[PDB]
């Protein structure tokens, strides 16, 4: 279920009630984040705990959960380069509902948008690196795009 | 091992051989080349008869417009299908002793074009003497191909007279480059790098 702050704390624990919030009612099993915990590593956790629970039969969470997981492991180890956080928004947007065969990779992504959406400023501080892609290979000037 | 024009030995009195000698210095020493344009291979070899090559150095600058004149016929060019009797022709028209340098892919065996229009290679229908590959050769390669042919001339056995001794001609049976270039061509470890000048 995505994240949602203080605000969100005077709302009724009903299906509609968080659905128009942004978020998902779920078993109404609520869990609270303290100022202590930094959303990157208990994002990356989560993450890893999803990734690692797909059953591997659809492409997209079988193959952009662990992408997601090796970003929030750079940007909690603060090697995060460039094109990250939007690499995490696209695949935020593109294992909705319908894109995937099952619902665990909506659920999966539902807390990572949620937290790129209030927390954004503790992703963009793990973006410490430029994006290097590519080493240089002697004798082949690269194509250096703009 | 040598060519009559069949495989046979060195037939070189010790007169005779220095006078062979003296007439093959006097034949490679003066190459007259035949004025004769067909494509891009020949605007490389006028390039190398300019300033910055200077192609009279080794005396093969006199460049005829008359077949009779040349001894040298240098195919630079692609052999089309209506130029091939041309072609022909003009080395019917010249005179012993007479000797053939291909120069470039399309001379040599048609190059890129592989097409209705286009004779794959001169030595289909004139005998060649000298291969040049390249796409056009420099001015350079048609040079070491001049002192290639000037080797060959070098050591071949021609009758000096038409009323004495044996008329046939000797070619010798050189060794290729490839194998004598060989020694050193696989030797090469590093080049420079492309992205410098
Ligand atoms: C019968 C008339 C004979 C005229 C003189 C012919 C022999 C000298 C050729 C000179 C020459 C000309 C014109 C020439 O155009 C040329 O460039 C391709 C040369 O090579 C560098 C030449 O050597
Ligand atoms: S979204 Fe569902 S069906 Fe697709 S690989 Fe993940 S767990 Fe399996
Ligand atoms: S070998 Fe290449 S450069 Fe020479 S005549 Fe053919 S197309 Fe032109």
């Amino acid at each position: 279920t995505d994240f949602l702050t203080e605000a969100h704390l005077d709302l009724p624990m009903e299906f509609e009630s968080i659905g128009k919030a942004g978020s998902r009612l779920g078993t109404a099993l609520a869990m609270a984040v303290d100022h202590e915990i930094n959303m990157v590593s208990l994002v990356r956790n989560l993450e890893e705990f999803f990734a690692r629970e797909s059953c591997g039969w659809c492409t997209p969470c079988r193959d952009g959960l662990p992408w997601s997981v090796k970003i929030l492991r750079a940007l909690e180890r603060g090697e995060g380069q460039p094109g990250d956080i939007e690499t995490l928004e696209q695949l935020c947007r593109f294992l909705g509902p319908g894109k995937t065969f099952c619902a665990h990779a909506p659920g999966a992504v539902e807390p990572l948008q949620s937290a790129i959406k209030y927390f954004r400023e503790e992703f963009e501080a793990g973006i410490k690196q430029p994006f290097s892609n590519t080493h240089l290979i002697n004798g082949i000037q690269p194509n250096l795009l703009k | 091992d040598y060519t009559l024009t069949e495989i046979v030995t060195d037939p070189l009195n010790v007169f005779m051989g220095k006078l062979n000698d003296m007439v093959n210095w006097g034949r490679k020493n003066s190459i007259w080349p035949y004025n004769f344009g067909l494509s891009c291979c020949y605007v490389e070899m006028v390039t190398s008869f300019t300033a910055v090559h200077d192609v009279a150095r080794f005396g093969a600058e006199v460049l005829r417009a008359s077949p009779r004149q040349a001894d040298l016929m240098v195919v630079a060019g692609t052999c089309f299908t209506k130029m091939a009797p041309v072609i022909q022709r003009l080395y019917d028209q010249m005179l012993e002793p007479k000797w053939v340098i291909s120069m470039g892919a399309c001379a040599n065996s048609g190059g890129m074009y592989d097409i209705y229009s286009v004779v794959q290679g001169v030595d289909k229908f004139i005998p060649v003497d000298v291969y040049i590959p390249g796409c056009p050769p420099r001015p350079e390669a048609y040079m070491q191909a001049l002192m290639l042919l000037q080797e060959s001339i070098g050591k071949e056995r021609r009758p000096l007279s038409w009323v004495v001794g044996d008329q046939g001609v000797y070619r010798a049976n050189m060794q290729s480059e490839r194998e004598r270039k060989r020694g050193e061509r696989i030797a090469v470890t590093n080049l420079r790098t492309p992205d410098e000048i």
